[PDB]
This record gives structure tokens, C-alpha cells and sequence, in this order.
């Protein structure tokens, strides 16, 4: 679940940068328009008929930016991300029933969006160290699964 | 799979990728390879180095297929019919690994075109890619 | 995906199943809720006890439907549309979980029909099942 | 990781009656038949064409027999199974670089294949322990991945 001392500086650089609530809110939406099916542990949020509903709902803006931060707790903890997400990991796993597929799933679709926020500056080789940074998150958060 | 409101997207999301299909298709290599080493062991025979001309070559070819595909969306089967055999029953990929290519495919095309790639055109550019990946990992001879 | 080879071992091995395919889809279901408790978070509102009614009575709606699918081996789509916008539009079905249940049929045909679910047919009955599982798991209208 | 008390003495005996000859070939041939890319790991072994040449090859056979050997130190072991399977998972995910998921499609057609021998002895509850062994075993060899 490791990085080069130079992956951590770069990983660390660039989350200096980012804005929780802006990438975190987007991430959210992006997940639940591209995979429909996780819409349906957020029904208490409202309506997310179609991506305009879902990109404007405070409720989801709000939870993408818990999120966000969670990820950044992670990022700041790279050595520990098992136990940095074990209280997540008995709620996602034991009380929720999210399957662990999803976990990965959000972890692209923020990449996705770090992509598109930061465009050329995301280069391959930077996309390569946050492919590690999300792969371990996924891992740590399916652990109380298994 | 692909609704006409998804074709209806796919059409329009490559018509903004234009003739920069090839440059895409080479860059997604090249996040492919960084970012899962694993998939260098189907390029044993390839020079991966950084700007190498052999990945430029084939991303071109890659950056066609796709083309090639959204022209063909109503019947992708028989389109791809000899990029599936290529695949599926000579290389043999593991189907696990067209996920890789078509994450590094949209986060490709996120960071060249940012203002046109919304959460509508990255859900049906999804499906789209999907759909191609079980085209050329199925041995429907 | 379903080639013509499939499709008659498909349609052969249906057979061999013949009257018994709502049983097998209710033991297929126990093994389910049992093997992967994470699925029973869809039947909020049924008797998941060891011989239940309503498991019974569901395991054979699941049998029918599958017997329908393989009469209509080359229009899924549409023979399956109404499934369609139940699982996927309505209940929104995570796809993980039909390959959960998917597993759990192929595991109750091994027990019931040992000598009948040889490797082939264990290979087409596999690509029939995931055919069926994409088209419920897709929002295509 | 865990089981019951009497989960344990049921799944092991069961596995005091499994022929460690005929399943353990049966699975891996299984495997390379129902999903044909697992075969690019072994062209060595020969002719892999068609499901009469795979079930009849003696490479398949005798490996199988060392796989289900694996199965079986993981069925015993299962309170430290990440020990066990330490070394395996160094060879299959560093050497081989072969991708976790086919660790768990192996898992569930060995589940396949001992429900075709054990017929209603293989009851849903069974399955049910042996999922969860076969979840266990999956997991410890895919830990040690980079
Ligand atoms: C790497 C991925 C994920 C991370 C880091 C994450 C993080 C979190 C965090 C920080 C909370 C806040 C809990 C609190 O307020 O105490 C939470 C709650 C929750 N998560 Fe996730 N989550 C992840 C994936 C998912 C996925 C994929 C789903 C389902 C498809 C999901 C569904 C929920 C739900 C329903 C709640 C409760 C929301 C509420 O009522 O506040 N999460 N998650
Ligand atoms: C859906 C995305 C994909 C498309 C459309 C695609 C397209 C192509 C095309 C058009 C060629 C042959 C071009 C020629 O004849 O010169 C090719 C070859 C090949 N593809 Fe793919 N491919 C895809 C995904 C993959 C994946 C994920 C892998 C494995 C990591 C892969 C591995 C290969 C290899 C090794 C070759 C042969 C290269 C050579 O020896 O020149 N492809 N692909
Ligand atoms: C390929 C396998 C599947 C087929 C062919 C299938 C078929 C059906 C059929 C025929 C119905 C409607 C019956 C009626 O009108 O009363 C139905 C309902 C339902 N299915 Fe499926 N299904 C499959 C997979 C799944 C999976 C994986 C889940 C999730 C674990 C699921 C959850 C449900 C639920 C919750 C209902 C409604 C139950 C109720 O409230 O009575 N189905 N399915
Ligand atoms: C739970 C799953 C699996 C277990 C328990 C397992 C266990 C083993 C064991 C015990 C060996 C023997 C190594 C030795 O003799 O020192 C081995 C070797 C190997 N395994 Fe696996 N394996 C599993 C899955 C797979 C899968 C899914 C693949 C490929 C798709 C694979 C490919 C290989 C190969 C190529 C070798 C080397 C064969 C040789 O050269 O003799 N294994 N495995």
C-alpha cells in the first residue's frame, strides 16, 4: 500500500490543491449518474432521476464533500489506511451492505474528476501514484468485509 | 445496453474527439501502462519507453477501432468481429484489463476536453466502452 | 456473446431441466441469501426462513422467466423488457448480484443434474446467464 | 476469516470425503473450459483446444492436484490464512501477475465442481461455509499485491 518518497511528495503537492467540496460534490453526482444502481442507498436524499437533479441537490453536494474528506484522511495516512477506515469499513460493510465492487468504483470516478479539474498538470505519471492511493482506500474499506 | 439517448451522446461525445482520436487512443496507453504495470505483459514485443513511436503507432490503430465502432453502434459484433477473434481466442486478454484501457480512455478524454465531458456523456461514454470490451472478450465464433 | 454452439447447448440442457427449473430457481435463491447475505437487502419484505412460501413462490417466478429467455435466445432485449425496467429502473439491482445468483443456479444444476452439467455445457450455461444478466442490469429506453 | 463452531466440523467433514485426486483436476479444467483467458497462464501444458483435450490432459491433472492441496492447508488454517498463503501470493501476483479476480472465479467453480460430487449433501448451508472459505483464500493471495 506504498509510494516512492518522491509518489507521497507528489501525491501530498497536488492535494494541497484540491477544493472538498467542489471535486467532492462532483464525485458524488458523477458516481450516481454513471452507475444508477448506487442511487439506491440515497433515497432519503430526494430525486436523482436524471443528472441535472442529481448535480444540483444539496444533499449530495453535502455527502460528496464528508467524502472527499474522508479520501483526504486517507491521503494523510498512506501507512495506515486500514485503521484510518476501520469504524467506514463496519459501516459500509456490516450496516449499509455496499458491495466492495462500489468502493472501486468511486475511487475511478474521482480520479476521473481530479482529471478533468486539473487537466494536462494530471499527467500519467501522477494518475499512476493516485491509481495506488485509491486502490489502497478500496482495500481498507472492504477489510471489516472479509 | 445502449439506449438511443446513450448512441445519441456516444455520436456527439466523438464528434468533439474529432481527428484527435489517435493522440487520445496513445495517451490512454500511456496511463494504462503507468498506472497498471500489469498490462505490459501483453507488449512483451514493445518498446514502452516514454514517447515511444511503437505505443504512438497503436494507439492510432486503437483511436480507428473506436472510431470505426461508433459508426457501427446498432451492430458491434459484426463490426469488431475480427478485432474479437484477435482478442478473445489468439491473445487471449483477461476481460479485466479493458476496464483499465477504458478508465484511462475517459480520463483521457477529461483532461482534453473538461468543458464537454459532463456526467451524461461520461455515463454513456461508459456504457459504450463496455459494450465494446464484451464484443472483443466473447468467443462467439 | 452467444454463439450458435451455445445456443443449442443452451436450449438441450434447458430441457434436461425441464418441469423442475421453478425448484431449482428457489434452492438456487436459498443458496443466495444463505452463501451472500448481502443480497437479502433487496427482499426487505420476505420470509428469507428455511423452507418459506414466498421463497418458494419467487424461485418459481425467476424459473418461468429464464424458460421464456431461452425460447427467445436471439431477442433478449425485447423478450426481457419488462425485466428490464423492473430490476434495473425500478429496483436497481447493484449487476454484482446476478453474478451472485448466477453462480448459486449453476451450483444447483451441478447438484441436480451431475451427469447432464458437463464442462460445456457448463460454459454456455455461463454466457447464457450473463447474456440474461446484462440485459436486466441495463436502463436501455 | 471466521466461522462457527460446528461450521468448521462440517466443512471438514466434507473434506475428509473429497478425492484429492479427480477434484482438484476437474476444477482447474473447469476453469480453463468455462473462462479461456485463464489459459494464456498455461500453454506449456499443451493442448488446451477443446474440453476433451483439457479434462484428459495429465498436466491439468496433476496440477490440479497441488491447487486443491492449497484449498485444503487454507481449510485448516483459516484463523491464519494471510501466513499461509504469503509465499503463494508472492508467486501468483509478483511473478505471474495474475489478476485477483480469477483468484475468485477458481473459489467458486471448486464450489461448482464439489457440488457436482456431493449432489444434496451439499446442502445451501454448506455452500454457505465454503463460500466464506473460499472468500478467505482468495483474499490471502491476492494481499502481497504490487
Ligand atoms: C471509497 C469509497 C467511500 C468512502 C471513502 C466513503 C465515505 C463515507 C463517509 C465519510 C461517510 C460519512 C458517515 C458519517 O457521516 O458518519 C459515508 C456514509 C455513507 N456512505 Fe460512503 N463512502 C464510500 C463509498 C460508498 C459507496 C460506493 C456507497 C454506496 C453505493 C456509499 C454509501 C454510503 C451511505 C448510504 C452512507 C450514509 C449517508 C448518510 O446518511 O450520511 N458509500 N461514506
Ligand atoms: C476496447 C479497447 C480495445 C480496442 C478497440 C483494441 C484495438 C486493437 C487493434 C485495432 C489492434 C490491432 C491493430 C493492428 O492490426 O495493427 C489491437 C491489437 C492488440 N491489442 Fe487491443 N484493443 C483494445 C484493448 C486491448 C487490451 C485491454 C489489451 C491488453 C492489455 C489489448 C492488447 C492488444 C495486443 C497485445 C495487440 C497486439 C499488438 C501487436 O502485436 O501489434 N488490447 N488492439
Ligand atoms: C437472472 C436472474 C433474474 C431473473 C431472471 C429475475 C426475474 C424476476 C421476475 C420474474 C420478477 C417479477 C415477478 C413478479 O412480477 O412478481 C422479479 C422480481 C424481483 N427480483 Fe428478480 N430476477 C433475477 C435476478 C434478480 C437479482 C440478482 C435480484 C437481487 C438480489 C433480484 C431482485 C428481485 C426483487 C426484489 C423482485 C421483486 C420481489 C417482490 O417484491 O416480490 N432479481 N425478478
Ligand atoms: C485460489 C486459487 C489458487 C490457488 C490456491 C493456487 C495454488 C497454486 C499452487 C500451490 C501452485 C504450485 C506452486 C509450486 O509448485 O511451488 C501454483 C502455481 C501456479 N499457478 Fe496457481 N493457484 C490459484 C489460482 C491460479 C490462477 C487463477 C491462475 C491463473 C489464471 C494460476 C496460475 C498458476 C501458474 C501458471 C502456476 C505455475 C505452474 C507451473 O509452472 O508449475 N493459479 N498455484
Amino acid at each position: 500500500v506504498q509510494l516512492s518518497g518522491e509518489e507521497k511528495a507528489a501525491v501530498l503537492a497536488l492535494w494541497d490543491k484540491v477544493n472538498e467540496e467542489e471535486v467532492g460534490g462532483e464525485a458524488l453526482g458523477r458516481l450516481l449518474v454513471v452507475y444508477p444502481w448506487t442511487q439506491r442507498f440515497f433515497d432519503s436524499f430526494g430525486d436523482l432521476s436524471n443528472p441535472g437533479a442529481v448535480m444540483g441537490n444539496p444533499k449530495v453536494k453535502a455527502h460528496g464533500k464528508k467524502v472527499l474528506h474522508s479520501f483526504g484522511e486517507g491521503v494523510h495516512h498512506l501507512d495506515n489506511l486500514k485503521g484510518t477506515f476501520a469504524a467506514l469499513s463496519e459501516l459500509h460493510c456490516d450496516k449499509l451492505h455496499v458491495d466492495p465492487e462500489n468502493f472501486r468504483l468511486l475511487g475511478n470516478v474521482l480520479v476521473v474528476v481530479l482529471a478533468r479539474h486539473f487537466g494536462k498538470d494530471f499527467t500519467p505519471e501522477l494518475q499512476a501514484s493516485y491509481q495506488k492511493v485509491v486502490a489502497g482506500v478500496a482495500n481498507a474499506l472492504a477489510h471489516k468485509y472479509h | 445496453v445502449l439506449s438511443a439517448a446513450d448512441k445519441t451522446n456516444v455520436k456527439a461525445a466523438w464528434s468533439k474527439v474529432g481527428g484527435h482520436a489517435g493522440e487520445y487512443g496513445a495517451e490512454a496507453l500511456e496511463r494504462m501502462f503507468l498506472g497498471f504495470p500489469t498490462t505490459k505483459t501483453y507488449f512483451p514485443h514493445f518498446d514502452l519507453s516514454h514517447g515511444s513511436a511503437q505505443v504512438k503507432a497503436h494507439g492510432k490503430k486503437v483511436g480507428d477501432a473506436l472510431t470505426l465502432a461508433v459508426g457501427h453502434l446498432d451492430d458491434l459484433p459484426g463490426a469488431l468481429s475480427d478485432l474479437s477473434n484477435l482478442h478473445a481466442h489468439k491473445l487471449r486478454v483477461d476481460p479485466v484489463n479493458f476496464k483499465l484501457l477504458s478508465h484511462c480512455l475517459l480520463s483521457t478524454l477529461a483532461v482534453h476536453l473538461p468543458n464537454d465531458f459532463t456526467p451524461a456523456v461520461h455515463a454513456s461514454l461508459d456504457k459504450f466502452l463496455s459494450s465494446v470490451s464484451t464484443v472483443l472478450t466473447s468467443k462467439y465464433r
